[PDB]
């Protein structure tokens, strides 16, 4: 499965997963592209974070979605 | 060269300037309202918001608004800029409701920093809104 | 325990919960109320904003409470 990844600027990234990919999963081939540690990521989809463990499947994430990327911090 | 960020937040509220799209609000929101943003553009880009959609309103615009409100902590750097905050929030409002008195009671929620010359501004300037 | 939400929209609602109630047990009482879910719900009280798992006895939230609830963005 062919998705696409949004960054919070513009810049986009295609990564072929499937429907029983962990989210946790494409994290790390996101890391591997970029250089972003998985501990600072965020992927955000129709206003929603993506809880980790789950997979693409869960969210119905079909083919040629684009993924909401973000850089979630601590708070206070 | 921090510059060329100005050219593009520039054009762009120029670009979809009369059209009230999706793709506006949609990475325009979390630029202000995701989870913490460099001052650089998270002012900016959401004063252009306004500039927009100066007229009409909504209140995911708000609830969004306001989560950044929170995770702007003075952790960057000292400069002034609750100019720009309190010119958008407050443009952002015009009906009546005591809408603005709810907003107030927000920033009261949480803790209370440098903010509060802010409770004051607003909180004083305001339709009655008493007994 | 009876305790009242106020949403930053404009609403009040009332919930029966106890002293011995996880923030996260709050927020489904809440999606069963309306609709919006857990992942998007921001509880905020005379201190700040409410984690996922502690009580409302450790916030000290006694009854006729207001929290301020703030809805983290649309979520389909």
């Amino acid at each position: 499965m062919q998705i696409f990844v949004k960054t919070l600027t513009g810049k986009t990234i295609t990564l072929e997963v499937e429907p029983s990919d962990t989210i946790e999963n494409v994290k790390a081939k996101i890391q591997d592209k970029e250089g972003i540690p998985p501990d600072q990521q965020r992927l955000i989809f129709a206003g929603k974070q993506l809880e980790d463990g789950r997979t693409l499947s869960d969210y119905n994430i079909q083919k040629e979605s684009t993924l909401h990327l973000v850089l979630r911090l601590r708070g206070g | 060269d921090t510059k060329i960020s100005s050219a593009a937040i520039l054009g762009l509220g120029i670009a979809f300037a009369g059209s009230k799209n999706d793709e506006v609000l949609g990475l325009l929101l979390p630029i202000a309202a995701s989870t913490d943003l460099p001052i650089e553009t998270a002012a900016m880009a959401s004063l252009a918001l306004a500039h927009v959609f100066v007229g009409t309103c909504n209140g995911d615009i708000t609830t969004s608004i306001m989560d950044n409100f929170l995770e702007r902590t003075a952790i960057e750097l000292k400069t002034d800029w609750v100019r720009f905050l309190a010119l958008a929030l407050g443009i952002l409002y015009m009906g009546q409701g005591e809408q603005v008195d709810d907003v107030l009671e927000t920033i009261s929620a949480i803790e209370h920093p440098m903010t509060s010359a802010i409770e004051v501004l607003v909180g004083s300037c305001a339709y009655t809104g008493t007994g």
